[PDB]
RNA sequence: UGGAGAGUUUGAUCCUGGCUCAGGGUGAACGCUGGCGGCGUGCCUAAGACAUGCAAGUCGUGCGGGCCGCGGGGUUUUACUCCGUGGUCAGCGGCGGACGGGUGAGUAACGCGUGGGUGACCUACCCGGAAGAGGGGGACAACCCGGGGAAACUCGGGCUAAUCCCCCAUGUGGACCCGCCCCUUGGGGUGUGUCCAAAGGGCUUUGCCCGCUUCCGGAUGGGCCCGCGUCCCAUCAGCUAGUUGGUGGGGUAAUGGCCCACCAAGGCGACGACGGGUAGCCGGUCUGAGAGGAUGGCCGGCCACAGGGGCACUGAGACACGGGCCCCACUCCUACGGGAGGCAGCAGUUAGGAAUCUUCCGCAAUGGGCGCAAGCCUGACGGAGCGACGCCGCUUGGAGGAAGAAGCCCUUCGGGGUGUAAACUCCUGAACCCGGGACGAAACCCCCGACGAGGGGACUGACGGUACCGGGGUAAUAGCGCCGGCCAACUCCGUGCCAGCAGCCGCGGUAAUACGGAGGGCGCGAGCGUUACCCGGAUUCACUGGGCGUAAAGGGCGUGUAGGCGGCCUGGGGCGUCCCAUGUGAA
C-alpha cells in the first residue's frame, strides 16, 4: 500500500506544487500523554487545481523532485484556513525568538 | 545460482551440518535462504539424516545447484527416486 | 576428599554431628562427643550473640560440609534449583541427592562420602553397566549403580557390602547385596532426608 | 518463581541529604601463587610503520605458436621437406578476479532498524518453455626483423588462428516512432514502417555430449523511493542561491536539481532547522522486581573503508584491498633522466602501551573458482600451537589412628590450643609404563542399467599412534585474602600521633582484637587479591516512583502569544482507544 496521508494545504506558492501539512497523535513513549505532531509534504499539482486551506489526501509515488515524492489524490473538505491561520502564527511566533525584542 | 548445500554447525570435533538452500556466494555459515535438512557424519544417534524431498524437489525444480556431498545425502533420503 | 583437610574440626564448628569420616564418627571418639567446642584457642569461651548473616552463613556451611561439595559447584546447584520450576527449597535437596558420589554412599557402598568420592574417581562404580569416574555425574531415576565388575571383590567392597547384610536402604532406593547392585528409584521427598539443616535459612543467604 | 539493606552530620533525637559498602558483570591488566584436560577466547593503544614466505586462479574438449626431445614418411643416398607423439613456456581467447578474507577510520545519514513501494528498474552462472545457426570478410599478440632506456619498461616493421572483430541473410521473436484497444504513471495487446541474431568444440561419430543465438517465464541477488524509530550541547537561533518548484534537455538499468539551460520565488526552522561535539547500526550483550539504565566485544546481518585526496576504464555486476590513471606524504631504486611499493589477507617484525598468540599441519572434511572430466587453485576453512584470559569437569588421597607426641602458641602455673591433624596400620592407584587403536568417509570416479532412477566397485585422514578400550602401577602441588563496625573470624609480643593502616566511619600520643610479626580463626581454593569500567542497591532525574512555608527548590508582579487543558444533553464520522483474523518478527 501506497502511504496516504490527509493533510492542510498552506502554500500555494509554487508553480504545480502546494505544500502538505499532516498531523498525527500518539501516545508518548515514556510519559503517556498523547502528544501531537506534525510534518510538512511537498505535493504534486499539476492542474493548480487545489487552492490554499484544502483539506487534501496525499499519495505516495514515484519522485517528482527532490522535497516532491506525493501526489495530491483527492480533495476532502474544501477551504479553511482558521488550519493555514493557525499554522500561520505559529511560523509569525518565531519573530520574536532571537538577541532583541521592543517592536519587533 | 541458487545452491543446496552443507552449513556447519557443529562443534571443534562435533560436525553437524545444516543442509540448506542459499545463493552460493554466501559465506558457509552465513544467513541462507532456507533451512531443508541436517546431517549428522558421525552417526552418533538413530537420527542421523533428514531431508524433507517435498522442499528439496520444489528447489531442485527451480534449479538450485547440489554440492557433491549434498546430492549424496539428498539421494541416500530418496529426493531422486521416481519409480 | 575435595576440601581434603582436618574434619571433625568441622563437626566443631557447626556444632552438629556431620558423619564426614564415615564410622569413627560412630565410635566414642568422634569429637563431637567429649570436646563438643569450635576450634581454636577460644574455641570455649562465652560465644557473642551471632548476627543474622552469622547464621545464614552458618546453615550454609553446615549443608554444604556434609555433602562434601566444594562452592562453585554448590552455588552452581542453588541457582539451577532457583531456575528450576517447583519448590526451590527442596529442589536443591534432591539435586544434592542426586550427586552419583552422594548416591553411593547412600547405597553403603562406602562408609563416607568422602570415600564415596574415592570409590567413583577411581572407576570402581557403574551407572547402568558402564563406568563413571565423575563424582558430580547426576543419577537419574531409573539408573541402577553397580560396584565395578573387577572391582566386586576388593578387601574394602567386601567388608563395607558386608555390614550393608541386613541393613536398611532409604525409601527412594532400592538396594541388591547379592550382585552389589542399587537403583535410584525416585528423587527423595524432603520428608525422607533427616537433614540437620535448615534449608530455608540456605535460600536466604544466596539473597543479600 | 518476582523487590532485604547497612555505615556515616547529634551529648542524644526525628527528618532532609550526599558520600561509602555488601551484589552481578569483563576481550581485561597488575601482585602473590600455580597440577591435568575439554571447550571457548586473546592489540581495548598506532586506520602507525612494515623484512621475509604464502595468500585467485583455471580451462588443450575455444586458438595458433616458441623451445627442448623421441618416432614414422616422400628420395637410390644426402639436402630440403610431410605426419605422429612427450615435456615446457608464455601469447590470443573464455569464466573467475565485484565472492571469499581484513578493519571500523569516516558516517547522526534512508547509514542502520522496521514496515511498505517500484506503472521507475537491473540480474552472469542456474531451472522451465518456444524457436534458430545460411553465406562471406577482417585484424592483433604469439613468432620474425629492427631500434630506444641503467632499469621499470618501451617504439617501429612484417606474418597468423580462433568460441576475437565485422558485413549480408533467416525474424520464432524482440526493440523504436506513430496509431488503435484494454489497462491505468513507463502494465498488456495490435497494425503499418524501420532496426536487431548466432560459434564452435569432443567423441565409445549421422546423433550423442559440451557450448552458441533471440525471446518469454522462474529462481537468487541487487538499485532506487517512502512512513516511522535512532546520542549530547540552545553558553549553536535563525538557515538556504542548485537553494525550492516549473518547462525542456542531458544522464542512467531506473525515478529524481543527479546534472544543464531557461523561467517562477521558493524551501527549512522552537514538533530544534543551521552549527558544534561524539559515534559504524542492528540481531544481541550486561544489569535490573519491573519500567529503566549501560553497551554493540565473540558469532550472524547491513553499511563503509583498503597510506591520504580525486577519477573513470572493463564488465552481468566495481567506480574494484592483492586492477588502471593523476595529485599529496612517506620508504626503496637511480647511470640525476627516471622508476618500484601499500599485511585494516595468514603468519611474523618494530613502535606506542598496563596489555593481546605460531613466520605451525593439512586440503582428509565443509565451502568457494575454473575444468566434460581427471584435476588444479583455496593462510576460506578443518586442526594443532602458545597465555589460568573465561567457562566447565578433575587431582594433591581414602578408612583406622591418644585422653591427645614433638616443636610453636596461650596460661589464673592447674592447665588450654593447633589436634585425628601428624607419626603410624591397612586400602585404592593421579603421574608414568605396555598393548590394541577409532568415528569423522562416501561421494566425485569406473562397471552394469540409459551418462536417468536403481545396483555394484574402487580410492581417499591434517587432527594422529590422538580419542577411547585393555594390562601394569607410585601416596603423589596449596595457595591467596581477611579477623574494630558495616562483615564470617582474638590472643601474645613489638611499636609510641612514630613506623605504618585506611572502601567509608576511623586506628597509632606505652597495657593497640584496626600498625608489624607470631599462634589461632574466618572465607575461597588452582586459584585468591588489587585496580579500572558498567548496571545494581540509588523512588539519589522519581513513567512505574520524589519534591519547593523553615531542609536544595515558587519566577518580584502582571499581561496575556504559542502550546497544554476544558461544563451538561443529542446525532453523525471512527483519528486516538479496544477487539478478531491474518502477514512479518531469519539464524
Ligand atoms: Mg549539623
Ligand atoms: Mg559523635
Ligand atoms: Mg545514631
Ligand atoms: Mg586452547
Ligand atoms: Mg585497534
Ligand atoms: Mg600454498
Ligand atoms: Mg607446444
Ligand atoms: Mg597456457
Ligand atoms: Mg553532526
Ligand atoms: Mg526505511
Ligand atoms: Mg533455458
Ligand atoms: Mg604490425
Ligand atoms: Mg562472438
Ligand atoms: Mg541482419
Ligand atoms: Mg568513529
Ligand atoms: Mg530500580
Ligand atoms: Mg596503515
Ligand atoms: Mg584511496
Ligand atoms: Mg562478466
Ligand atoms: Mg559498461
Ligand atoms: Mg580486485
Ligand atoms: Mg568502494
Ligand atoms: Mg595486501
Ligand atoms: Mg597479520
Ligand atoms: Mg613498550
Ligand atoms: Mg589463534
Ligand atoms: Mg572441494
Ligand atoms: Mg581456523
Ligand atoms: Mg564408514
Ligand atoms: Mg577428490
Ligand atoms: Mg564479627
Ligand atoms: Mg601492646
Ligand atoms: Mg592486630
Ligand atoms: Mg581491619
Ligand atoms: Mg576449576
Ligand atoms: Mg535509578
Ligand atoms: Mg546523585
Ligand atoms: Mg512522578
Ligand atoms: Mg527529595
Ligand atoms: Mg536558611
Ligand atoms: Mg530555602
Ligand atoms: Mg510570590
Ligand atoms: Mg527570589
Ligand atoms: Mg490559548
Ligand atoms: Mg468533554
Ligand atoms: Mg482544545
Ligand atoms: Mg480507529
Ligand atoms: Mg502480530
Ligand atoms: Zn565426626
Amino acid at each position: 500500500p501506497k502511504k496516504v496521508l490527509t493533510g492542510v494545504v498552506v502554500s500555494d506558492k509554487m508553480q504545480k506544487t502546494v505544500t502538505v501539512l499532516v498531523e498525527r497523535q500518539f501516545p508518548h513513549p515514556l510519559y503517556g500523554k498523547v502528544i501531537k505532531r506534525s510534518k510538512k509534504y511537498l505535493a504534486h499539482d499539476p492542474e493548480e487545481k487545489y487552492k490554499l486551506g484544502d483539506v487534501v489526501e496525499i499519495i505516495e509515488s514515484r519522485p517528482i523532485s527532490k522535497r516532491k515524492r506525493f501526489r495530491v489524490l483527492r480533495l476532502v473538505e474544501s477551504g479553511r484556513m482558521d488550519l493555514v491561520e493557525k499554522y500561520l502564527i505559529r511560523r509569525q511566533n518565531y519573530e520574536s525568538l532571537s538577541k532583541r525584542g521592543g517592536k519587533a | 545460482m541458487v545452491k543446496i548445500r552443507l552449513a556447519r554447525f557443529g562443534s571443534k570435533h562435533n560436525p553437524h551440518y545444516r543442509i540448506v538452500v542459499t545463493d552460493a556466494r554466501r559465506k558457509r555459515d552465513g544467513k541462507y535462504i532456507e533451512k531443508i535438512g541436517y546431517y549428522d557424519p558421525r552417526k552418533t544417534t538413530p537420527d542421523w539424516l533428514k531431508v524433507d524431498v517435498e522442499r528439496a524437489r520444489y528447489w531442485l525444480s527451480v534449479g538450485a545447484q547440489p554440492t557433491d556431498t549434498a546430492r549424496r545425502l539428498l539421494r541416500q533420503a530418496g529426493v531422486f527416486r521416481q519409480e | 576428599g575435595r576440601y581434603i583437610g582436618p574434619v571433625c574440626r568441622l563437626c566443631r564448628r557447626e556444632g552438629v554431628k556431620l558423619y564426614l569420616k564415615g564410622e569413627r564418627c560412630y565410635s566414642p571418639k568422634c569429637a563431637m562427643e567429649r570436646r563438643p567446642y569450635p576450634p581454636g584457642q577460644h574455641g570455649q569461651k562465652r560465644a557473642r550473640r551471632p548476627s543474622d548473616y552469622a547464621v545464614r552463613l552458618r546453615e550454609k556451611q553446615k549443608l554444604r560440609r556434609i555433602y562434601g561439595i566444594s562452592e562453585r559447584q554448590f552455588r552452581n546447584l542453588f541457582e539451577e534449583a532457583s531456575k528450576k520450576k517447583g519448590v526451590t527449597g527442596s529442589v536443591f535437596l534432591g539435586l544434592l541427592e542426586s550427586r552419583l558420589d552422594n548416591v553411593v554412599y547412600r547405597l553403603g557402598f562406602a562408609v563416607s562420602r568422602r570415600q564415596a568420592r574415592q570409590l567413583v574417581r577411581h572407576g570402581h562404580i557403574t551407572v547402568n553397566g558402564r563406568r563413571v569416574d565423575l563424582p558430580s555425574y547426576r543419577v537419574r531415576p531409573g539408573d541402577e549403580i553397580a560396584v565395578a565388575e573387577k572391582s566386586r571383590n576388593l578387601e574394602l567392597i567386601r567388608q563395607n557390602l558386608e555390614a550393608m547384610k541386613g541393613r536398611k536402604v532409604g525409601p527412594w532406593l532400592s538396594l541388591d547385596v547379592e550382585g552389589m547392585k542399587g537403583k535410584f528409584l525416585r528423587l527423595p521427598d524432603r520428608e525422607d532426608l533427616a537433614l540437620p539443616v535448615n534449608e530455608q535459612l540456605v535460600i536466604e543467604f544466596y539473597s543479600r
